[PDB]
RNA sequence: GUUGAGGCGAAUUCGGUGAUCCUCUGCUGCCAAGAAAAGCCUCUAGCGAGCACACACACGGCCCGUACCCCAAACCGACA
RNA sequence: GGGUGGGGGAGUGAGAAUGCAGGCAUGAGUAGCGACAAGGCAAGUGAGAACCUUGCCCGCCGAAAGACCAAGGGUUCCUGGGCCAGGCCAGUCCGCCCAGGGUGAGUCGGGACCUAAGGCGAGGCCGACAGGCGUAGUCGAUGGACAACGGGUUGAUAUUC
RNA sequence: GGAGCUGUCAACCGAGCGUGGAUCCGAGGAUUUCCGAAUGGGGAAACCCAGCACGAGUGAUGUCGUGCUACCCGCAUCUGAAUAUAUAGGGUGCGGGAGGGAACGCGGGGAAGUGAAACAUCUCAGUACCCGUAGGAGGAGAAAACAAUUGUGAUUCCGCAAGUAGUGGCGAGCGAACGCGGAACAGGCUAAACCGCACGCAUGGGUAACCGGGUAGGGGUUGUGUGUGCGGGGUUGUGGGAGGAUAUGUCUCAGCGCUACCCGGCUGAGAGGCAGUCAGAAAGUGUCGUGGUUAGCGGAAGUGGCCUGGGAUGGUCUGCCGUAGACGGUGAGAGCCCGGUACGCGAAAACCCGGCACCUGCCUAGUAUCAAUUCCCGAGUAGCAGCGGGCCCGUGGAAUCCGCUGUGAAUCCGCCGGGACCACCCGGUAAGCCUAAAUACUCCUCGAUGACCGAUAGCGGAUUAGUACCGUGAGGGAAUGGU
């Protein structure tokens, strides 16, 4: 998974493509597994958690980081 | 915060009437339940860059199962059925091949 | 009528009525609360009211 | 015809009888004298520099229910 | 985990309260097995068949014992399995158990439209407190307004596909 | 903190992570659907439908995301209906409330069963219940008090006094105080007279004879008199203040008080002293703790022989530690096998407490003497009468205290109390406010304990427990532990 402090030098146009990046990955990972095609299901898991890791991010970075 | 017509979008239905939907190029998929005809619609037009010709949609309640004295329920589902435009591109389900 | 003064605030009391077998039943002291219209200012629009007699008396209220 | 699905497929006229239905929110009679609001139409107050209409094409039509029992073994009666 | 001795303290002794809880007898392999429509044979399945499946007879309802709803119920619906509990007998069957599947609406019934009886009720009036009533208003169908018919298709939905 | 981990019933798997520090433990932050006081409107709680603003998206309606939009109260501002003054009302902006909680507090309303061997007075009992409203406690609290020839000196709570004096259909019952011994101690602000200053009114609407007093003039008109507010002054019971005459300037300075002078006085500033998060004023900012709380770490001594045994922690020989022989686990009674125990270390950060500064505010002459002429000392209050309540006191000769109705005072030569009342004497100073501690309780969080229970017991609940089940509902409410 990428690393908080790898993240936290993309200013804010990148943190939100990385964001659109991870969800369309999830997508594609949640279709996987219903069509039962994947075979790592901890993915699933790394990936939501790099999407709270971006969101928090971001957050931090408005309230005064 | 900025949302994503994939958060509508869950999953799609695998069952023998999905798999013969394929064929008349209709699909099911699971939405989330708070969804409307109208943003299901948008979202598959923006996901996929595909024409959508209309959208159905049902409430499923879920099953009520006993463990050891007790009852307990699944969760329920929402369903939509997306039939696309007259001679618009295939969604590739990317494993459905029906 | 009205038992409580808008001005003072005066409210009833309770007690007992005591017969001549002094049988006590529980009964209520009422004040002397009556209707007034009072000015604020000389000429002024009057206002309805529920005073008691002691604030009558009082310079407390105007007509 | 694995008795599932398939393929073909004629003639279809004239009478009788006849409603608890339709014309009929009508008609006739009676006294016991028989909802409201929206909707629709119209009047002006008002607004107003752009309008109203015809044709064609392309589109948007939301939320909930929809399975099954329902003079019952699935509802109310502790019970098929 | 106990015995004995010197002391200390008790929720310290049950056979009866038409006592309470659990287990188990007697009645007894006894009564009953829930309408007066009615069942039979052949074949099949199976370890097991009066009851399940198929066929053919016979009988009963037919202003219902047929076909649709509303209320109510809530997966009882379909497919594939199951057979120690349940079905007043048995059961290979099932409204029972297990898994998966299944309910598609611009026009149907409702909301997003409207109001009745009635409910709540800004301010308000009344009432020691608690509170009572009620205006503006806002809800409230069993009623008003409002646009679809015929056919086909699935194991399971259809005026929805 | 240091080698495993991906919670549990509850296993089976599958797929992965970890010394580049996982899982785990503590603190702070981020996220936080919908309902609920629920508050944009509606509603059968967890659902439906919006308005405005800004963004997103569409060929454009549709659609999406984020904010704000209840009512009432207070304050500040704009407007001032009928209608003129104006007010009601309306708009805008700021704050605040609402609801929940096991017990404990305070104020108000207030049963019956029961006892009286019946029963109404009485009791039960100011209990149960209800309403309002708090705080970590609350209420009370600084003498208009007791006492009685002496004196004590705010309040609260504990033990006595005492089942006493008393009270009672003198029945059943109920039941003080004085004072004594203790716990804990604490006292402070105001109103009023008077003097100034601002709004308002009468009068001279100029004869104010006032403008700091006076020493003489100056403008001679703004003085004079009261109400509303802000300052100063004042706070006492041996009465005290206000007002007068002898009697003086923490320290200085700028202004001003009509002018030249004495004495001033006022404002502002600087200089010093004091106090401070407090009842006596209210906040905030840094820094420092041998400070404390919220994770934790270290911590001595048998692999001893033999016997029995599945197994030693048992028996018997032995060795040792002990500031550690608490408790528990381990294949049977373990100080030396394990977690631990005695004892000792430990905190980024956050919070609590304390200290020091910043900071805040107060003090800027009045002390005493005399005068006894005047003013003030909390009002529809006290007192009195009627009806009640409560005090040991059940209306009685009934004081003291509280409520409603009526009548209704005075300011120290006043007024109130000392159990009807009167005289004398003693005490005190009502009708304004605040105040720590000693006292009450445990929903909850840590740490302990038991001549308490041990599965029909102990909580209803060791088990799916306020669950299953029963009831329309308020409610009622189980059973089931052990290889
Ligand atoms: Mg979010
Ligand atoms: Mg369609
Ligand atoms: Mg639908
Ligand atoms: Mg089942
Ligand atoms: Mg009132
Ligand atoms: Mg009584
Ligand atoms: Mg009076
Ligand atoms: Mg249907
Ligand atoms: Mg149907
Ligand atoms: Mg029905
Ligand atoms: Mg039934
Ligand atoms: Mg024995
Ligand atoms: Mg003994
Ligand atoms: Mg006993
Ligand atoms: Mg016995
Ligand atoms: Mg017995
Ligand atoms: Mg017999
Ligand atoms: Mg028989
Ligand atoms: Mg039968
Ligand atoms: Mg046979
Ligand atoms: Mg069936
Ligand atoms: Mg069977
Ligand atoms: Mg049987
Ligand atoms: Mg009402
Ligand atoms: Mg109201
Ligand atoms: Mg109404
Ligand atoms: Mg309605
Ligand atoms: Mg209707
Ligand atoms: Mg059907
Ligand atoms: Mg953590
Ligand atoms: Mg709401
Ligand atoms: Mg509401
Ligand atoms: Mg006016
Ligand atoms: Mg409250
Ligand atoms: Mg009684
Ligand atoms: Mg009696
Ligand atoms: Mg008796
Ligand atoms: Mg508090
Ligand atoms: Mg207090
Ligand atoms: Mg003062
Ligand atoms: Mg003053
Ligand atoms: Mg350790
Ligand atoms: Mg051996
Ligand atoms: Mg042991
Ligand atoms: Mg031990
Ligand atoms: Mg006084
Ligand atoms: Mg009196
Ligand atoms: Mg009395
Ligand atoms: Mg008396
Ligand atoms: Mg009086
Ligand atoms: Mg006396
Ligand atoms: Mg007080
Ligand atoms: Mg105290
Ligand atoms: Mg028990
Ligand atoms: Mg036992
Ligand atoms: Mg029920
Ligand atoms: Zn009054």
């Amino acid at each position: 998974g990428v690393s908080p402090g790898e993240l936290r030098e993309l200013t804010d146009e990148e943190l939100a493509e990385r964001l659109r990046e991870s969800k369309e990955e999830l997508f594609n990972l949640r279709f996987q597994m219903a069509t039962g095609q994947l075979n790592n299901n901890r993915r699933l898991r790394t990936v939501r958690q790099e999407i709270a890791r971006i969101y928090t991010v971001l957050r931090e970075r408005e309230l005064g980081l | 915060t900025l949302a994503d017509p994939r958060d509508i979008i869950l999953a799609p239905v695998i069952s023998e009437k999905s798999y013969g939907l394929l064929d008349d190029n209709v699909y099911t998929f699971l939405v989330r339940p708070d969804s409307n005809k109208t943003q299901i619609k948008i979202a598959v037009e923006k996901i996929f860059a595909v024409k959508v010709a209309s959208v159905n949609t049902a409430n499923r309640q879920g099953k009520r199962k006993r463990t050891r004295t007790g009852y307990g329920k699944r969760k329920s589902t929402k369903r939509a059925i997306v039939t696309l435009a007259p001679g618009s591109r295939p969604i590739d389900l990317f494993g459905a091949p029906a | 009528m009205a038992a409580v003064c808008d001005i003072c605030g005066k409210g009833p009391g309770f007690g007992k009525s005591v017969s001549h077998s002094h049988r006590r039943t529980s009964r209520r002291w009422d004040p002397n609360i009556q209707t007034v219209h009072a000015v604020t200012r000389p000429g002024g629009n009057k206002k309805r009211l529920n005073v008691c007699t002691s604030c009558i008396k009082a310079g407390k209220i105007t007509r």
